[PDB]
Parts: C-alpha cells; sequence; structure tokens
C-alpha cells in the first residue's frame, strides 16, 4: 500500500561505492584537512574492499586525528594506510577456544 | 467560628453575619418491613445483633471493659441489600443507609473533600448507619484510621463496607474494619421456613410439600423463593406443579450431563 | 503619634484587602504581585510595615481597586503543625525486629545528635533511608517508638497530610516544614507512605500530572537538593519498592534502604504475651499452634485477634479466654487463609 | 508612618499587568500575547517603547485597558540554574584530553593540518560523566559551570534559550569554560514533534542552542557538553565536526579502574593503609563508583558501630558481606556450595 | 439552603452561589429542593421555583415514534413474540391477574440477536403497541470524559422516570457496557468503575415501581 504509483513513483538503490566511489567519498573527506600529497587513495580503495562510505569517512577523519596524534600539518598516505587498517568498524577477538 | 459558611456581600465584603452545602444529598429513607420473609437465616441477624447493637444497646458494659467499639462487618457475600436493610430497619432510628456508595465520583471525595462533615453528622447523629461499597479510595481510608478508631458518637457508629474482595487490599488491614462476615445463603431449613413465607399471600392450591421446593432450592439467593413462586404464579395463570414447573425454569442449565 | 502612623497605614489600605503572592524582590517602593487571578501590576508596596520581609513566592495582603501591595499576609499555620509540631518510647512491649530499632538509631540518632564521626573518619551521615514491607510489620511502628526514642523534638508528617489542592498548596507545605526543619530546630520530620505516586488517584484532587509534579519538583529540591540537608533528618520510608520514580532512587536523594518481614517465633511468642497480657490467659490455649498456623503474622492480627478474643470472651463475662474463642477471633481476622496443599503435601 | 503618604502619593499611576508575548507580526511590528491565561492578544504597544525591547517571551508591562505595550521586566531572573582523577577509562582519556586542550592550547596540530580542531564529544555510558568533566577543570584552565539539561528542564517558552544565551555570553566572558549538559536522553536527540502543544520551549531553546553554541562566536575558550547515556537518538545537526566530535564512551571498569577508585575513596577517609584491594577488587563483581563509595560508607558506618579510626579490611570485611551479599539484591546467595 | 424568612443561600448557574431573599408569597413548603429557581440577573432575587429541567435528550419523542405493527409482523419471532406479548402487555397494564396467582409486579427482560434474527424488531413493534411514557436510548451513550458523565445520565434518568410515571422506559445496549468484567488494571479504571456502578446502583436490585422492564441485545 506504499509504492505503488503515484506515492514513491522511482525506486532506485544506493549500491555500495564499488572500488573507486569509496576512495572518492574518501578523497572528499581528504581534501580540505591539509594532505600531505604522497597519498594515493588507489592502495587505499584497494586494500579495504567492501567498505561502505561512514568506514572510509571514519577512516580520513581518522588519518586527520593520528597526523594529529603526532600534530602534523598534512596528512599522509600511513596515517591513510592507518585509517584503512583501524578497526573497521569491526571486533575484537577475544578469541575464546 | 472557624470554617463557617457565614453571610458576605459582594458590594464591600464587609462581613455581615454568620449563618448555620450538600447535607442531604447523602443524608436524603426506607421504613422497610420485618423478618417475615427471612425464616431460618436469623443467625447472621443474631451476628448483625452482636456486632451493631453492642455499639448502640448496652455500651457501659464494654466501656466498663474499657476496649474500642467495632466499626464494619464487611456484611458481604452472595449478592443482603434488602433483610440487611429491613432487619435493622426495625431500630428506625440508627439505620441511616446513607453510605456515599452511588456517587462514587462525585459524592466521594469531589464534595467528601473530608467525609468529616458526615463524621459531624454522625457526631450530631450517633443514631445513624454508614454502608459502603467500592487512592482517593486510600485518602478515605485515611479518613477511616483517623475516625473509627473507637471515635465517633457511640465511638464506632456504624461504619461498614459490603461487597460480593481484589479492590486495594489496604482496607483488609483489620485494623481499618474489624469483623469480615459473608453472607451464608439459606438452606434446607431456612429455605423450607421461607418456603412457607413466600407461599404464604398467594393463594395457592393450599396443602403442598414445600421441603422438595426447599431442597431443589441448591441454596438459592434467599428471595429466590420469591422468584420461583412468580414462576408458579405464571404457570398457572398454585398447585405444587407450579412452584416444580417454576423451579424448572430457574434451575435448568445446570443441566447437559453426558459429562459424570 | 505611633497611634496617628497606624491610622495612616490604614489609610494607605483599601477596605476589601485582597490577597496576591509576591513575584520578585522589585524594591522601587512598587512591586508586581500575583492575586488569586494573577493581578501583576507595578502596584506600590507599602513602605514603613516591611516592604522586604516576605520573599518571592509568599502570599501578601493586596488592595482592590489597585491591588497594591497593602502588607506582610498574617500569621498562616497548615493543618498540620499539631502533628508536625509535636509537643510509647524504645519498647513498651520488645517482640518485633529488635534490630531495625537499633538501625534506626544508628542512621538517625547518632548521626544527627553526634555528627563528630563523619570528620573522624571521613565519613558522611546518611542523607536518607528507606523502610517498607506489608501493611504494618515494623515500618512506622519503628519510627513512632524512634519518635520518643530521641534526644530531639520529632516531627510526624503524614504523606497524605501534604496533599492539598489550593494553589501551590503543596509547595507551600513544603515551604512551611522545611522553614521548620531549617529555621525551628535540628528536627526529626518523619514522612511516611510517601509511595503516593504510582498506581492510583483522586476525586478530591485534579490531574496530578501537572498539579503535584511541579510540587514534588519543589519538595525534591528542598529537601535534598537545593537549601540541602545540613542537619536536617527528613527520612522517607514506605511499605512498597517499585511504583516510584527513579529520579531518586539514585543516591545522594537517599542513601540507605531497610524492609520488614513479618516477625518469626522468638518474636510470635513476644508479640502475642505483648498482647496475651491484655487478657486474664486461660493458659491451656496453645499460642504455638496459633504461632506456627498463623506463621505470617505481620503485627495488625496479633493486636485484632488478641482484642477480639478478648471480645469474644467477655461478651460472656468470662475471666478465661478458651481456646474457641481464640480460633473464632483469629479465623474472623484470619480470612481467605489456605496454607495446606500446597505444600501441604510433604513434611 | 516613615512613607505613610508617599504611598499614598505614587497612586497616579496603575498599569502594566503581566502579560506575557507570544510573537509579533511584520509592516508593523503588532507583537502577540497573552496576559495571564485569557487569550492570545496581536497587540500594537505604546508606541513610547522600544520595538525591540519587547523580545517575544518576556513578561512586558501592557496597558490595562488598551493593552499597548509598557515598562516590562523579567522577574524571573538568574536563580533558575545550579581533579586528580586525571586518568580513569584508559582510552577516553586520550580522547578526552586531545579534543578538550588542543584546540585551546595549539590551534596548530589541525588548523595547519586543515583537520578541524576537536571541539565536541559524543559520550555514552557508574561511568563518571562529570568526574571527566571535572578532570578537565583540572585542564581547560580552571574554570567549570554545572548546567545539568535536568533543571534545563523548564517549563517557560524561551527562558530555556535565554539560559542559553546566558551561559554562552556569561562563557565567553571568561575562558576555558566548562558547561555540562546532561540528560540529553530526557532533553531529545531526534526532533520528536506532537500536536500537545506542549515541549516547543526546547525546540526554540534548542534551535538557539544551534545558533550559539559553535559558529557564530564558537566555544573556543569553552567546553559546552552535551552528552548521551547512548548514541540511541542522534540528528544529522550534531555529527557536526564544530559541535561534537570525538564520540568517546566508557562502561564499568574491569578491576583496574575499580581498584584505583577503591584506593581513591580511601585515602579520602580514616583507613588502614595495610589493606589490599585486588582481594577487595575479586568481591566487586560489577559496580559504579558510588556503589564503591558505598562500600566505604557502609564501612565507615562499622566505624560508627565499632571505635575504629584507620578502617581496616575486617571493616572493610563486614562491609563487603553488605554490599555483595547482604546488598547484592538483599541476601539470596547461601546454603548450597 | 435557607436562613430566613423568603431568603435562602442558592446554588447558581453562573458560578456563584448567592444568599438572596425570595418573593415571600412562594408557598414555603416549596423551596426545599435544588429545583429551577428563577431570579433577576443583577439583583439576583428569586421570584420561583420550577420544578423540572434538562431532559435525557429523548423524552420518549412524544410524538409517534410508534413503528404501527402488530404482532406477527415480526420477522419470525414466534417464541419470543408470544412471549412479550402476553407477558408484557397484559402484565403491563395489570394489577390483579398477577394477583390472581400472587404472581409478583414484573421487571426488566433479556433478548439476544445473532446473524439472521430480528430480536430489535420485535422490541420495536412493542415500542408501536405500547401507548406510554417510554423513554428509548442506547448504553453507549454513557462514555465520555468528565466524571459521571453517563452515571448521572442514568441517574436523573431514573429520576425523571419515577417522577413522570413508573410506566415504561427501555435502553438498547450490552455488550461492551455491561462489563462483568471489572478486573483488569489497564484500561477504564474510573470509566468501567462508573460504567458498573450505574449499571449496578440503578439496578438497585429493583426499584418495583419505576421504567417497568427495560431489555437488551
Ligand atoms: N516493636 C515492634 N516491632 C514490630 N512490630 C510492632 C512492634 N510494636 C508493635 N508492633 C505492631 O506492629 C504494628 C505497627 O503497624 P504500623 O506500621 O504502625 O501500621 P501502618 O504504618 O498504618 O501501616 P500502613 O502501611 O500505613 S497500612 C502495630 O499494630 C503493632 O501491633
Ligand atoms: N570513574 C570515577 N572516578 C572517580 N570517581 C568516580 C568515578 N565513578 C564514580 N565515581 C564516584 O562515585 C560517585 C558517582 O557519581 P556519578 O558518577 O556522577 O553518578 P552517575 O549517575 O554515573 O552520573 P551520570 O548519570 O553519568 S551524569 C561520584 O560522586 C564519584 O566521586
Ligand atoms: N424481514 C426484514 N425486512 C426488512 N428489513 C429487515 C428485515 N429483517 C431485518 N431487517 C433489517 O434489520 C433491522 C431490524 O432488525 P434488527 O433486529 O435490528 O437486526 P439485528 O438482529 O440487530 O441484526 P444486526 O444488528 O444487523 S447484526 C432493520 O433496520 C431492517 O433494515
Amino acid at each position: 500500500a506504499l509504492l505503488r504509483s503515484g506515492r514513491l513513483d522511482r525506486k532506485i538503490e544506493f549500491p555500495m561505492p564499488n572500488e573507486e566511489a569509496r576512495a572518492r567519498i574518501m578523497q572528499i573527506h581528504s581534501r580540505k584537512m591539509n594532505v600531505s600529497p604522497d597519498v594515493n587513495y588507489e592502495e587505499l580503495a584497494r586494500c579495504t574492499d567492501d567498505f561502505n562510505g561512514a568506514q572510509c569517512k571514519a577512516v580520513c577523519v581518522e588519518a586527520g586525528m593520528i597526523a594529529l596524534r603526532r600534530g602534523a600539518t598534512e596528512l599522509t598516505h600511513e596515517d591513510y594506510m592507518e585509517g584503512i587498517l583501524e578497526v573497521q568498524a569491526k571486533k575484537k577477538a577475544n578469541l575464546q577456544y | 467560628t472557624p470554617n463557617c459558611r457565614v453571610a458576605l456581600r459582594n458590594d464591600s465584603y464587609t462581613l455581615h453575619k454568620i449563618l448555620p452545602d450538600p447535607l442531604v444529598s447523602l443524608m436524603m429513607k426506607v421504613p422497610d418491613s420485618t423478618y417475615e420473609m427471612i425464616g431460618g437465616l436469623d443467625k447472621q441477624i443474631k451476628e448483625i445483633k452482636e456486632v451493631i447493637e453492642l455499639p448502640v444497646k448496652h455500651p457501659e458494659l464494654f466501656e466498663a471493659l474499657g476496649i474500642a467499639q467495632p466499626k464494619g462487618v464487611l456484611l458481604y457475600g452472595p449478592p443482603k441489600t434488602l433483610l440487611a436493610r429491613a432487619v435493622a430497619h426495625h431500630t428506625d432510628c440508627t439505620f441511616i443507609r446513607v453510605s456515599g456508595s452511588e456517587l462514587v465520583q462525585k459524592f466521594i471525595g469531589e464534595g467528601a473533600r473530608m467525609v468529616r462533615e458526615l463524621f459531624v453528622m454522625a457526631r450530631e447523629h450517633a443514631p445513624s448507619i454508614i454502608f459502603m461499597d467500592e487512592s482517593e479510595v486510600q485518602r478515605t481510608m485515611l479518613e477511616l484510621l483517623n475516625q473509627l478508631d473507637g471515635f465517633e458518637a457511640t465511638k464506632n457508629i456504624k461504619v461498614i463496607m459490603a461487597t460480593n474482595d481484589i479492590l486495594d487490599s489496604a482496607l483488609l488491614r483489620p485494623g481499618r474494619i474489624d469483623r469480615k462476615i459473608e453472607f451464608p445463603p439459606p438452606n434446607e431449613e431456612a429455605r423450607l421456613d421461607i418456603l412457607k413465607i413466600h407461599s404464604r399471600k398467594m393463594n395457592l392450591t393450599r396443602g403442598i410439600n414445600l421441603r422438595k421446593i426447599a431442597e431443589l432450592m441448591p441454596g438459592a439467593s434467599g428471595a429466590e423463593v420469591k422468584g420461583v413462586c412468580t414462576e408458579a404464579g405464571m404457570y398457572a395463570l398454585v398447585t405444587q406443579e407450579d412452584f416444580e414447573m417454576a423451579v424448572a425454569k430457574v434451575m435448568q442449565k445446570d443441566s447437559e450431563k453426558n459429562m459424570s | 503619634k505611633q497611634e496617628e502612623e497606624r491610622s495612616k497605614v490604614d489609610d494607605l489600605r483599601g477596605t476589601p484587602m485582597s490577597v496576591g503572592t509576591l513575584e520578585e524582590i522589585i524594591d522601587d517602593n512598587h512591586a508586581i504581585v500575583s492575586t488569586s487571578v494573577g493581578s501583576e501590576h507595578y502596584v506600590s508596596i507599602l513602605s514603613f510595615v516591611d516592604k522586604d520581609l516576605l520573599e518571592p513566592g509568599c502570599s501578601v495582603l493586596l488592595n482592590h481597586k489597585v491591588h497594591a501591595v497593602i502588607g506582610v499576609l498574617m500569621d498562616d499555620t497548615d493543618p498540620l503543625v499539631t502533628v508536625m509540631k509535636v509537643e510509647q518510647e524504645t519498647y513498651a512491649d520488645i517482640g518485633g525486629l529488635d534490630n531495625q530499632i537499633q538501625e534506626i538509631k544508628e542512621s538517625v540518632e547518632l548521626p544527627l545528635t553526634h555528627p563528630e564521626y563523619y570528620e573522624e573518619m571521613g565519613i558522611k551521615p546518611p542523607k536518607g533511608v528507606i523502610l517498607y514491607g506489608p501493611p504494618g510489620t515494623g515500618k512506622t511502628l519503628l519510627a513512632k517508638a524512634v519518635a520518643n526514642q530521641t534526644s530531639a523534638t520529632f516531627l510526624r508528617v503524614v504523606g497524605s497530610e501534604l496533599i492539598q489542592k489550593y494553589l501551590g498548596d503543596g509547595p507551600k507545605l513544603v515551604r512551611e516544614l522545611f522553614r521548620v526543619a531549617e529555621e525551628h530546630a535540628p528536627s526529626i520530620v518523619f514522612i511516611d507512605e510517601i509511595d503516593a505516586i504510582g498506581t492510583k488517584r483522586y476525586d478530591s484532587n485534579s490531574g496530578g500530572e501537572r498539579e503535584i509534579q511541579r510540587t514534588m519538583l519543589e519538595l525534591l529540591n528542598q529537601l535534598d537538593g537545593f537549601d540541602s540537608r545540613g542537619d536536617v533528618k527528613v527520612i522517607m520510608a514506605t511499605n512498597r519498592i517499585e511504583t516510584l520514580d527513579p529520579a531518586l532512587i539514585r543516591p545522594g536523594r537517599i542513601d540507605r534502604k531497610i524492609e520488614f518481614p513479618l516477625p518469626d517465633e522468638k518474636t510470635k511468642k513476644r508479640i502475642f504475651q505483648i498482647h496475651t497480657s491484655r487478657m486474664t490467659l486461660a493458659d491451656d490455649v496453645t499460642l504455638d499452634d496459633l504461632i506456627m498456623a498463623k506463621d505470617d503474622l505481620s503485627g495488625a492480627d496479633i493486636k485484632a485477634i488478641c482484642t477480639e478474643a478478648g471480645l469474644m470472651a467477655l461478651r460472656e463475662r468470662r475471666m478465661k479466654v478458651t481456646n474457641e474463642d481464640f480460633k473464632k477471633s483469629k479465623e474472623n481476622v484470619l480470612y481467605k487463609k489456605q496454607e495446606g496443599t500446597p505444600e501441604g503435601l510433604y513434611l | 508612618a516613615a512613607d505613610k503618604q508617599t504611598l499614598q502619593s505614587e497612586q497616579p499611576l496603575q498599569v502594566a499587568r503581566c502579560t506575557k508575548i507570544i510573537n509579533a507580526d511584520s509592516e508593523d511590528p503588532k507583537y502577540i500575547i497573552n496576559v495571564k491565561q485569557f487569550a492570545k492578544f496581536v497587540v500594537d504597544l505604546s508606541d513610547q517603547v522600544a520595538p525591540t525591547d519587547i523580545e517575544e517571551g518576556m513578561r512586558v508591562g501592557v496597558d490595562r485597558n488598551k493593552y499597548q505595550i509598557h515598562i516590562p521586566l523579567p522577574p524571573k531572573i538568574d536563580p533558575t540554574v545550579t581533579y586528580s582523577d586525571v586518568g580513569g577509562c584508559k582510552e577516553q582519556i586520550e580522547k578526552l584530553r586531545e579534543v578538550v586542550e588542543t584546540p585551546l592550547l595549539h590551534p596548530e596540530r589541525f588548523v595547519n593540518l586543515g583537520i578541524e580542531p576537536p571541539k565536541g564529544v559524543l559520550l555514552f555510558g557508574g561511568t563518571g560523566k562529570t568526574l571527566c568533566a571535572r578532570a578537565v577543570a583540572n585542564r581547560t584552565d580552571a574554570c567549570f559551570i554545572r548546567v545539568i539539561g535536568s533543571e534545563l528542564v523548564q517549563k517557560y517558552v524561551g527562558e530555556g534559550a535565554r539560559m542559553v544565551r546566558e551561559l554562552f555570553e556569561m562563557a565567553r566572558t571568561k575562558k576555558a569554560c566548562l558547561i555540562f549538559f546532561d540528560e540529553i536522553d530526557a532533553i531529545g536527540g531526534a526532533r520528536f514533534d506532537d500536536g500537545a502543544g506542549g515541549d516547543n520551549e526546547v525546540q526554540r531553546t534548542m534551535l538557539e542552542l544551534i545558533n550559539q553554541l559553535d559558529g557564530f562566536d564558537p566555544r573556543g575558550n569553552i567546553k559546552v557538553l552535551m552528552a548521551t547515556n547512548r548514541p540511541d537518538t542522534l540528528d544529522p545537526a550534531l555529527m557536526r565536526p564544530g559541535r561534537l566530535d570525538r564520540k568517546i564512551e566508557f562502561s564499568l571498569p574491569d578491576l583496574e579502574g575499580r581498584t584505583h577508585i577503591f584506593k581513591i575513596h580511601a585515602r579520602s577517609m580514616s583507613v588502614e593503609r595495610d589493606i589490599r584491594f585486588e582481594l577487595l577488587a575479586r568481591l566487586c563483581p560489577n559496580s559504579t563508583g558510588a556503589e564503591i563509595r558505598s562500600v566505604c560508607t557502609e564501612a565507615g558506618m562499622f566505624a560508627i558501630r565499632a571505635r575504629r579510626k584507620i578502617a581496616t579490611e575486617k571493616d572493610f570485611l563486614e562491609a563487603v558481606n553488605k554490599v555483595i551479599k547482604s546488598y547484592a539484591k538483599f541476601s539470596a546467595t547461601p546454603r548450597y556450595m | 439552603e435557607a436562613v430566613d424568612q423568603n431568603t435562602a443561600i442558592v446554588g447558581s448557574t453562573t458560578g456563584s452561589n448567592y444568599y438572596v431573599r425570595i418573593l415571600s408569597t412562594i408557598d414555603r413548603e416549596l423551596l426545599k429542593p435544588n429545583a429551577s429557581v428563577a431570579l433577576h440577573k443583577h439583583s439576583n432575587a428569586l421570584v420561583d421555583v420550577l420544578p423540572p429541567e434538562a431532559d435525557s435528550s429523548i423524552m420518549m419523542l412524544t410524538s409517534d415514534q410508534k413503528p404501527d405493527v402488530m404482532y406477527a409482523d415480526i420477522g419470525g419471532m414466534d417464541i419470543q413474540k408470544q412471549e412479550v406479548r402476553e407477558a408484557v402487555e397484559l402484565p403491563l397494564t395489570h394489577f390483579e391477574l398477577y394477583k390472581q396467582i400472587g404472581i409478583d409486579p414484573p421487571r426488566g427482560v433479556l433478548m439476544y440477536g445473532p446473524p439472521g434474527c430480528g430480536k430489535t424488531m420485535l422490541a420495536k413493534a412493542v415500542a408501536h403497541h405500547t401507548t406510554a411514557a417510554f423513554i428509548r436510548v442506547v448504553g453507549s451513550e454513557f462514555v465520555q470524559k468528565y466524571l459521571g458523565e453517563g452515571p448521572r445520565m442514568v441517574r436523573d434518568v431514573f429520576r425523571l422516570a419515577k417522577e413522570n410515571a413508573p410506566a415504561i422506559i427501555f435502553i438498547d445496549e450490552i455488550d461492551a457496557i455491561a462489563t462483568k468484567r471489572f478486573d483488569a488494571q489497564t484500561g477504564a479504571d474510573r470509566e468501567v468503575q462508573r460504567i458498573l456502578l450505574e449499571l449496578l446502583n440503578q439496578m438497585d436490585g429493583f426499584d418495583q415501581n419505576v421504567n417497568v422492564k427495560v431489555i437488551m441485545a
């Protein structure tokens, strides 16, 4: 009763950013915040496959705050890889037997 | 005197005189009949005496004791109104079935702000009955805790409720009502006496066994003999067969064996 | 002279002297009053008669024509002074908690009377205890016995005594009783059956969602919030545990909590001899049978049972009380009691 | 009779009832008013007033007959709003330290980095939402102003927003401030709307907050903290790196923060030094610091019963019997090994 | 309440009870009830008191609400048809046939109409052949917001009923109204309270000369 023909006509999906759409969103996060240009977003996007925006947004913010840890003025692909290789919203493990 | 509605003018509010609101709304009356239709259910009447006339008849016998008088008996049980009204009616002076019970949301609380105004009346009207039925409830319960603790005109007056008990069980504390007396329905002896009673005035086909009628009543609720008389007369419109068919209409369901 | 000064102070007054609650201390010889319907102008306030003695939110004398502040209200009294402003001690019949007495002692009197320990061991006095259980087992009874067993003038405050539907009369009684607790003495403001927020309503009362809600807000802000304890013992005991707002379940508001079972055989015989003493006992009757059968005697059955047993007997004017009279007394008192199987079916 | 005739001489004026405002129109202000409770009044003021000193949501003076606005007053005034622990729940400490000090101290780790200075926290959690703010008070500078969202549950329209401006500008006067809003669970994170016509002072107040917190003279040398027990009901307006941008959380520490708080409250009172805590720590299954503080209180109760000065681990043993067995819930553990 | 000669405290309907004087010529034995007094606006000077007021919103409908029906016209309910016919139309007017067997003065009765019935139709047939002060109502009209609305409704109904003539009146709603299940503390605490209270207190056991034999179905 909610989608037939006059209420919500079109129903198009939001596919997961495929491989470099993720990196696109990521550099959208990774543009204003000053970056050391030695950052190839290709490796980043590749080494974290099936990674939705939020994760990538959490990746770039993590990298920003990582360069903030040392107090840097730039963003190194090291910190970018750190965000890529962060918890990625994955845990933990125990690992318990 | 304090708390006195007196003569005042909206003109300049210079108090003028002193005047002495809903008294009669509760204070307003059944001079009923006798026990002629009770016939064997008289032990409960004896208890009525023991617990009601004791706050009435001889205060000099338990004030000599020195211990407080009773307030409530919870004259509950199988639904009692009729005879519980008509019996101490014979006193015709203390039976004041004010009872506040009809208007649950208007006469009670919202006008019985503190029912002590009615307690005031009782202090003027020691011959007055207090029937009752079902936090306003708990509020008036606190009012009871203040009053009926051996403290009234006749010190206990008549502070009783009756129903037929799963409300707020706070009242169930005996310190709020002493006795708790169900109404055992009439049985073979009582049922037969009331059989002769309810068959008294109707010009029946006289000379008829009423014992089998009393028995066919499995502890009928008192006036059911009258109703069977009504069912009988209707068939005749009174032989024993009349009352037989009367109970047959009355008693059927119970029916439907094949489950023994 | 002085008589002329008083005559002039009366000249300032209008014959119909309305009443209006002050809103705020604004002392340009005019205030912002609030009469029974809230007449809030910049009405003058009589200067010589004390204009600033009364606080905001306090009743004052008001005019009719301009509703000017006529003066400080008369000495008003709440209907609970005789119960609160108090003009049986430890135990007249020892045979109950025999312990919660001592614990409420250590929680109320010992802190209040000798508060030289909370700096002796870096501690804090118990700002609140709750005591609860069945409808009469030793909760409020202990408080009643603690009222006499103390070096201070205890105060009795029925939890429902604070239920008056007048505008702010809830907060008004809070203010009054608290000005007492703080500006009368170190007192014992005992308030019982305070669990009245949960599952019922009244006919002699308006919508409590917006009538006693701000009332309870005032009461809470007063007791254990702002204008804090100091040494103001106002402890809140109860009967239930459930229906309450957890805005105070958290500590600070009230710290400790205590329950009440029903008394045991050792205490059953105790309160028996306490109550069975009120009658020339036919010693052939078996208290222990009553004690084990009625093994859950909160404290009302014992009293009621023995009083009604005396009534049963002295109906016949007998001195002794045969066992059957005790049976009848208790079973009248003890309705709806079936403790057999289950269980009922063992040993 | 020191002034018994001046009061009879002030008489020439009797005007300006309470007369609260509602809103205002255009092409002329036409402020809208209710006097006390009677009705809505789209008034036109007495032109001898200011077209803006009658800010809607104020009890202003207003004619008794024509209801034109007159000399106002807010007789509702200010009385409405009420650290060695540095190192607690471990991970929380670093993120808190960064978000507080690094913008307050070095806008270089981010500005030059282009990232923004972490200036907000979405905290969720016996966790210690205040104790963290106080460990920050050790570090912000020396400023700590408690404003609990519970007291912030007020029933006057704009009075909440007015307190918003009050606190926001009192903070901007000082520096390195702390403003601790809690019970945002009770305040609300998702913009629940009901036709009850009730909790909308929260609406205007929170939009005013959005306006005045960060951006439009941001907190800067000030920390205004709104946090929850749970990030359950968020809003796309709060995840902004300008408003709250750390999202720390903590819960029951295992035993180490536990033992630490044990010792904290111990030295905070007359205790025996020869006692240990890891033993007591094992005793502690799951508890907040206040519960533990309650253990300390019960030890004090024993030391009030018996004349103790250095509260011994036997006093604490009885206190543990209480808190964890006689207060674990009631007593219902024993009679089976 | 009255204080002195032709002067009484009298409840208002405006919002302020007053203690006013009355026209003395009024029979002194008529100012006892809270009946429909009448006074001047400003003077509030009692001129006279009126017995009736505030009808029960159906007031028997007073015209020819009689569906103009005879016995067999009902859609086939011969059991109830005969029963109601000879046990109502004769007993509703009689004094001696019941007494010719001392039967009793009668009281309420009951019907129940399932699918493919007409139990209500029988009621309307009798409503035709009845020719006295019968008022029709529905118990559903007793459930509102404030206190005792429907309770006071049925109360004043009883009053005006025993007042006009103890002949006949009927109401038609039983389900979700006459609810024996007093036992659920979830919904209709005061609502079902006042509902079933009015029901039983108006049962009165009975009243034996009023509103003879309301039915429901
Ligand atoms: N020292 C005692 N210990 C325990 N019980 C006692 C003691 N002394 C007397 N009692 C009994 O305990 C009862 C005390 O009941 P209360 O708690 O005062 O009743 P209550 O406070 O009205 O209860 P509620 O919840 O308000 S209905 C009395 O009826 C005594 O018989
Ligand atoms: N992590 C901690 N470090 C030091 N003291 C603590 C800690 N946790 C609790 N306490 C102490 O125990 C008491 C508990 O108070 P709070 O932690 O403020 O209570 P709370 O209910 O957790 O507060 P909220 O709801 O999170 S604002 C405080 O008075 C502290 O002194
Ligand atoms: N034989 C019929 N001829 C015409 N209409 C009929 C007939 N029987 C029933 N009806 C309709 O049903 C109504 C009267 O019958 P009722 O006794 O009220 O029915 P019922 O037993 O209440 O069944 P419900 O209420 O519809 S489930 C009238 O409004 C008619 O329209």
